[PDB]
């Protein structure tokens, strides 16, 4: 039994959420914001990521250099990331260095200079990042996957934004974005590890009290996405490994089917030829793939957003003459979620998940990420007891029902990168989304 | 590996009528080959039937 | 003409109620 | 972590308030104790293969029903086998470790088809990073044997089933095993290890064949897969001050999209190069390393000069501010190491096996500017500098240039 | 049939004193009349190998054992086509008829059968 | 060999009484002059490719009608292109050389499909001998650049068509070309070279980028294809005494199925190892090497100790008998070198391209025991010893052990 | 490469009747396959001939 996550609000509507662990000596405090790239329009796409680069480029008090020094003198580090729906800024420190770190985070969020000179300098750094993501193949694949699945919609946009916008982002647009979006009712100050809740609340009252409140305060994790079955092929014969993602429209955080989709994902599961145990996994797809050397790896995923999701699999393979078999066998394994799954597979996957959802939470950063994610998507921390009950409620009948509505004979978004000559056209892939024998 | 590719007999059908790689831009004049196959089948079926009645 | 994340225009053919 | 003893096996456990436990068996079986190059890597990869009571297959399928995970690694000092599971499943995992230590059938087909191929993929993945290669090469030059043995199995020196079986006969013994339990009730672990590991051989303490000798030199590994350069200084008397010095010199940035305020970080300005100072204590000898990776050999060379200069400048004077910055960065490094389960296990493992009482993060010594400058002075003026270059080696610096 | 089946059933017979008393002499005569030793084969050389399991067991043979098996098959095929029998040292003596392959195939099959069982497990 | 000049090209010819003539073009284009690593090897392999007047195909088919043969090689100092034909066919071969120097179309497909693959097979065949690798590695350590550049094109550092074209623009010029004619009428060669090489660029003398610097060190080339060990000593002042010393120390047997009477030969007794002392003069620096190959790394190590001892013992005292034995072995080595067409060409090539008069075998100096012992003393007391180990490098000696 | 292996049509005959790898110890009972082929050919030749005369 984990210690209780305490939650308080301020007057502006900032949530403070903390989970203390008197066994560790380090703390992670940070701010989780319910805002990300999805909050931009087409003209200011890239702003949120731009701001992340400038948040560390100096404030009204501390210059860029002073900032660097202040953090170095703390001992820990700061980190930030921007996603489609979420922005995180956190500081890992020592137990008694928490007041410094909260003060620095409050400073970089509220009181950033955003000086024209620095905007101009980062505009080159970010421009170079456009031509170096190209190497991170999984990320390239997933970025195209969102672009095609949510064609011409806000979720379909990249985080970095187009080259054109990077050249035209001004301090004015940056200021406007963080004033409209980084509001107190959309922010959660999270502390995990060696933090006292009451101490953290006092620090919030001291530093985050003059945060803007939004005009219309909706609850945390409040959202219209129209999935497009489609494919992007980025053939590159010079690459040795093919990277393929297949996805269907999945489930939102607050779907009734959220846990059902996780169990279904666990029935297929993950595989990696480099891991010793992977040849012995119970998953049927794992067995087919390992026996036939069809793939180096596959990773099932179920990404959620506030109002939609993507559920699918990411495969990598050097076996370029049997990509057809890899895709064929994968989709026939999905078919069986509709036609064949019994309590056998369902109870096995529930067992694996009941632990997996707790095992993820190792160190203070993972705990803080869990509190922050849940508070900004569901509006509360879900206790392990509730999670265990929701998983227990998933029956074989629920999985079959869900798969038959979500996977069976549905349109897919498909992205292939690399030597994918052997990947058949869209129709033949999509035809494997059903079985004529059933 | 899929049965249609694994099994030698199935694989021959597969290579000719199913996975056979074709240019993507054949026009309607590439359809006479299959019509000639259809004519040949109709002539065999009708022909064998007439042979059952002809002296 | 350069960015591969800018999906070409398919609006002439996309059905609104496709799902 | 309450250290105790259960049927001649040293057991250290710390109870906590979480649903997830980490049980780790730490073996005195790292590469410095290896008999044949690569055997400790192969022995690590042969853990949780077929035992007499339970096949590899049965183990994996049952571990999936408990939703446990299994993690193994080899260092120069230890083999670490760690399982992560729910608190209540402790007895299962204790018994599984016992089967591995007592009853592993080392079968030739497992070596050929399972263990060796996985060990080869492990190494290829690590070598994708040229900095890894450079720091490995540096240890090889500095120590030759013992600490200088490779940690990982290479294809050029094939490990045989007889080699692995012999080594395992020495390693898998009460004298070379420590059990470390994170979020495990200490009383309950002692009782279980006491029943399960009672029939394990006593054996003897594994020792390093030959004493640790330090040497200087160069290694020049021609790869086509990126460029790196390590500047190592072997240390004859390992002292805790070198931790402080490594953290002071620093190198990595402590905030995104920044360079950093550390002397080594400031050496990279205007280059797409990264730098990292590291200190490795191995009890009887140490290694202080500064590794530089980058895509440009010209930039690496440029940084390498600045890096050595930084160390010399440190030997001259450090300010009071800088010495306090070093204390802070070092306390933090110690804390996060004791938190990460991977490193945690090996830290108490060293306390249990060797007897080096652990330095708690709250007890990390504050070094004056005098003590730090003196340590850096002793490094700039070492008679045995090592330089390992990886990549376009014709374009990277040499020892006598630095 | 599986080699596992054959081996298990044989062990049941060898256990029972009565059964072994009547079966072991018969099995010895059977093998003598079978006459595979007259072509210089060991019993295990005759086991059907065109199965995934058996292919795997043969790949696991020690190199020397494998090379020797290839020679026995080639030699026997030459006696077959010449319609000759082995003479002298080519005849397999009862003491040379060792079950070199049985351990390998039993391990391959053990895993394959465990895999089938575990594919049908039900969490209770 | 009567040295003369024909249209700005230095021509040396010696008429003889044989039906077989050897014409060699010696180019100042060896690896020490290489702009980029491997370019001189590629330029050598690009000789007798397609020229503008005559395709590679037509050349080969016509050379077969004359029954001529073509031989090319690259050293650190020269590229040598040699043709062997019947006396009467001289004009054809002169004109062919002229086409190669004036009119080679360096086409990218020839580089990709013809020249690079052949250069790669050339090197793989040489590396089959681990002694070759060891002596190559030793030059790399000793000199770094210039003489330290690789002679052969390696896969890790690719030569481009632009690299080869640039180098050829420098090399194929009147200033870097010498024509050497064995069994060629000297008057007739001058007349032909005078007409054929008149339109060749004058160009300028190719020079080594940077001065020759000597360094000590170690190289440890881990292979699976045999074991060897070179113990090299870089020489700052190349002197002719080192020839005598190399022949004295010897190593190869002068008799079948024997060990030999040379100190280094006597170091191999009871081992299946061979040993070979060599001295390489390169004008401005020299390299004295002792290479040991064998199948056993243990035996190699054992011999290596004896080998260094032998050198030290020589530094102590040489007998009069031993000094005379050295003179005899050295005169002979000089004679047979001037006979072998490959080495002959390069010897006069050096005389023509530099100005270093050849030492005729009849003029080889007799060194007293005093002079020989003094030279061996300088080598035993070198501040910059190089050791290159190839094969099971973990089992071979290190510099500080020797 | 030899024509019998290069040409697709020839290669099919080649793979069945010429380069086909056979065990070296087939006895005379492996000859019934070709006799059945010969019977089938005789029956086709005689059969078609009788059909030219039969009503
Ligand atoms: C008999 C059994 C019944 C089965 C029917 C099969 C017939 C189908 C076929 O092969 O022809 C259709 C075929 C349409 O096929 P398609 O695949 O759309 O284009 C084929 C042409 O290459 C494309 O030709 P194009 O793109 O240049 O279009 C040319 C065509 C326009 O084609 C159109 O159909 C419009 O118009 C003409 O050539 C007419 C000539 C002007 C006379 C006035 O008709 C023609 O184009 C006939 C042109 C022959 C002269
Ligand atoms: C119909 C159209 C006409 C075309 C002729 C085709 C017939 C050829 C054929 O397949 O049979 C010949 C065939 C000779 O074949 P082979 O390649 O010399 O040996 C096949 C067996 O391995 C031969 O077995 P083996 O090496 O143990 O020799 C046994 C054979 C002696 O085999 C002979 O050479 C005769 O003697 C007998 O089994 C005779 C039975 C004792 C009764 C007294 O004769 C027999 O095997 C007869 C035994 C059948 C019962
Ligand atoms: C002559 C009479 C033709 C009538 C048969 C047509 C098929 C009847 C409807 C069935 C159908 O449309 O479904 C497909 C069956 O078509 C098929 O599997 C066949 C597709 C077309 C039918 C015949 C193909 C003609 C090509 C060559 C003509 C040869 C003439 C020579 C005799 C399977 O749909 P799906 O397989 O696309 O996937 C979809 C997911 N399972
Ligand atoms: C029925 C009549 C039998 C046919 C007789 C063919 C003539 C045989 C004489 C010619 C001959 O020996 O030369 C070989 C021709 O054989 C051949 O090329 C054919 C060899 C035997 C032909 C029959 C094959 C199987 C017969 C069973 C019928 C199959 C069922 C179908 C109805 C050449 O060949 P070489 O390689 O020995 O020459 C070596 C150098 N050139
Ligand atoms: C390419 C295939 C064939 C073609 C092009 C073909 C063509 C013809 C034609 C042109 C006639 C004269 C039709 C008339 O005017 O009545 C005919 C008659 C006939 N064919 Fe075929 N035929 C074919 C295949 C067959 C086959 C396979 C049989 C099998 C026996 C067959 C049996 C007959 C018979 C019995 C008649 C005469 C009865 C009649 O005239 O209808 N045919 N065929
Ligand atoms: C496997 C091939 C064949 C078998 C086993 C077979 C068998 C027979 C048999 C048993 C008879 C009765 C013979 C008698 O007692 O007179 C017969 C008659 C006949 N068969 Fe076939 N036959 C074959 C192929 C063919 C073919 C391809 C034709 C082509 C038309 C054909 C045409 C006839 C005719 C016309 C007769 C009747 C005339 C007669 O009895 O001789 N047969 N066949
Ligand atoms: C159109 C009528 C329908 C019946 C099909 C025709 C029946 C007779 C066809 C068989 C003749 C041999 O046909 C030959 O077979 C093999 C496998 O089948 C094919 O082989 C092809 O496909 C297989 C996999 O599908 C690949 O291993 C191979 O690389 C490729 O070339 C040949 O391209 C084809 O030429
Ligand atoms: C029996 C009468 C004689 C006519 C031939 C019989 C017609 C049947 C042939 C049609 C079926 C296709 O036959 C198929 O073709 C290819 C090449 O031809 C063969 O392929 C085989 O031979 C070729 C070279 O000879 C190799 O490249 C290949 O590795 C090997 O498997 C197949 O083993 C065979 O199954």
């Amino acid at each position: 039994v984990s210690p209780k996550t305490r939650t308080s609000n301020l007057k502006n509507g900032l949530t403070i959420a903390s989970e203390s662990n008197p066994l560790v000596q380090t703390a992670t405090v940070g701010v989780w914001i319910d805002a990300g790239s999805r909050n931009e329009n087409a003209y200011n796409n890239g702003t949120a990521h731009f701001f992340e680069h400038l948040a560390f480029k100096g404030t009204d008090k501390r210059s860029q250099h002073q900032l660097e020094l202040d953090i170095e003198n703390m001992g820990g580090h700061l980190n930030a990331y921007t996603s489609r729906e979420s922005t995180v800024y956190y500081a890992k420190s020592f137990k008694d260095d928490v007041p410094k770190s909260v003060e620095i985070l409050a400073d970089i969020l509220q009181h950033s200079k955003l000086a024209e000179s620095a905007i101009d300098r980062e505009r080159e750094v970010i421009t170079r990042e456009l031509e170096e993501v190209n190497k991170q193949y999984e990320e390239v694949v997933f970025d195209h996957l969102h672009a095609t699945a949510f064609m011409n919609q806000p979720l379909g946009r990249t985080i970095l934004g187009p080259r054109e916008n990077i050249q035209t982002i001004t301090n004015t647009e940056l200021r406007k974005f963080i004033t409209e979006n980084y509001t107190a009712d959309r922010m959660v100050l999270v502390g995990a590890g060696a933090v006292d809740h009451d101490a953290l609340v006092e620090l919030a009252e001291k530093y985050f009290s003059h945060l803007p409140s939004s005009q219309s305060p909706v609850p945390l994790g409040t959202p219209i996405p129209n999935f497009v079955g489609s494919e992007v092929r980025l053939r590159d014969d010079t690459m040795p490994v093919a990277h393929i993602a297949i996805a269907v429209e999945g489930v939102s955080w607050t779907s009734e089917d959220y846990y059902t989709a996780l169990v279904a994902q666990a029935i297929i599961g993950n595989y990696d030829r480099a891991v010793g145990t992977s040849r012995h996994q119970g998953s049927r797809l794992s067995n087919i793939v390992s026996e036939n050397n069809l793939a180096n790896s596959f990773q099932s995923f179920s990404t959620s957003y506030s109002d939609t999701g993507l559920w699918g699999i990411y495969l990598t393979s050097e076996n370029t003459t049997q990509i057809d078999d890899l895709v064929h066998f994968t989709l026939k394994e999905w078919n069986r979620l509709s036609t064949s799954v019994s309590n056998l597979q369902v109870e096995r996957a529930k067992s694996q998940l009941k632990a997996g959802l707790l095992l993820s939470l190792d160190g203070t950063t993972y705990v803080a990420e869990d509190i922050g994610r849940q508070l900004t998507t569901l509006g509360r921390r879900v206790t392990p007891a509730e999670v265990e009950a929701k998983l227990e409620a998933v029956t074989e009948h629920d999985v079959r029902a869900w798969a038959q509505k979500t996977l069976y004979d549905k349109d897919i978004a498909l992205v292939g990168l690399g030597p994918i000559e052997g990947l058949y056209d869209y129709n033949r892939i999509r035809n494997d989304m059903s079985m004529m024998r059933w | 590996m899929a049965l249609r590719k694994k099994n030698s007999l199935l694989n021959m059908a597969n290579s000719y009528v199913l996975d056979s790689p074709q240019p993507s831009n054949l026009n309607y004049f590439w359809n006479f080959g299959s019509l000639l196959a259809l004519c040949l089948v109709i002539q065999l079926a009708t022909g064998i039937t007439l042979a059952m009645h002809y002296t | 003409g350069k960015s591969t994340y800018k999906i070409p225009d398919f609006t002439p053919y996309l059905k609104k109620d496709r799902n | 972590f309450s250290t105790a003893e259960a049927a001649g096996v040293k057991v250290a456990a710390q109870d906590g308030q979480s649903p997830i436990s980490d049980l780790s068996v730490v073996l005195r079986g790292g590469s410095r104790y290896a008999t044949v190059p690569g055997v400790s890597h192969i022995l690590e990869k042969f853990a949780f293969q077929n035992t007499v009571p339970k096949s590899a297959l049965r183990f994996v399928r049952e571990l999936e029903l408990f939703g446990g995970k299994l993690y193994t690694h080899t260092t120069r000092e230890h083999i670490v086998l760690r399982t992560q599971f729910l608190k209540q499943d402790l007895p299962y995992f204790v018994d599984a470790f016992a089967n591995v230590l007592k009853e592993t059938k080392f079968q030739q087909f497992e070596l050929t088809e399972r263990v060796a191929p996985v060990a080869e993929l492990d190494l290829l993945k690590r070598e994708s990073d040229p900095a890894f290669t450079a720091l490995e090469a540096a240890h090889e030059v500095a120590f030759r044997t013992g600490l200088g043995n490779s940690v990982y199995a290479q294809g050029y020196s094939p490990v045989t089933l007889e080699d692995v079986k012999e080594f395992a006969r020495q390693v898998y013994a009460k004298q070379n095993v420590a059990v470390v339990g994170n979020n495990v009730v200490p009383a309950d672990l002692q009782q279980l290890v006491g029943t399960a590991f009672a029939d394990l051989q006593e054996g003897s303490k594994v020792t390093q064949a030959g004493t640790t000798t330090l040497h200087g030199g160069e290694a020049r590994v021609r790869t086509s897969t990126g460029n790196a350069l390590t500047i190592a200084l072997p240390i004859a008397e390992p002292k805790p001050v070198y931790h402080a010095l490594a953290s002071f010199l620093g190198g990595p940035a402590s905030m995104p999209w920044s360079v950093g305020a550390s002397p080594l970080a400031q050496a990279t300005v205007g280059t797409h190069t990264s730098v990292k100072a590291t200190y490795h204590n191995y009890g009887d000898a140490g290694l202080f390393a500064i590794t530089i990776k980058g895509d440009s050999p010209a930039e690496i060379s440029q940084v390498a000069h600045k890096a050595v200069q930084a160390l010399k400048d440190t030997g001259a004077e450090v300010t009071e501010e800088q010495a306090a910055r070093a204390y802070a960065k070092s306390k933090f490094a110690a804390a996060e190491a004791f938190e990460n389960p991977d490193s945690s296990a090996s830290v108490i493992g060293m306390e249990l096996l060797s007897g080096v009482s652990r330095i708690a993060p709250e007890n990390v010594q504050k070094f004056t500017p005098a003590e730090l400058s003196e340590a850096a002075a002793q490094l700039s003026a070492s008679a045995k500098p090592v330089v390992a270059a990886v990549g376009q080696v014709h374009a990277l610096p040499f020892a006598d240039e630095l | 049939a599986s080699i596992t089946s054959v081996v298990k059933t044989s062990e049941l017979i060898l256990k029972s004193p009565l059964l072994s008393k009547i079966v072991v002499p018969l099995a010895k005569t059977y093998v003598k009349f079978s006459g595979y030793r007259q072509l210089g084969f060991k019993m295990n050389d005759l086991i059907i190998e065109e199965t995934p399991n058996m292919q795997l067991a043969l790949r696991r043979l020690p190199p020397t054992e494998s090379y020797d098996r290839v020679y026995r098959l080639i030699r026997a095929t030459q006696f077959s086509l010449s319609h000759k029998l082995a003479t002298g040292n080519d005849i397999t003596k009862p003491e040379e008829d060792d079950h070199y392959l049985i351990p390998y195939i039993l391990d391959v099959e053990a895993e394959a059968f465990e895999k089938d069982a575990l594919d049908n497990l039900e969490v209770v």
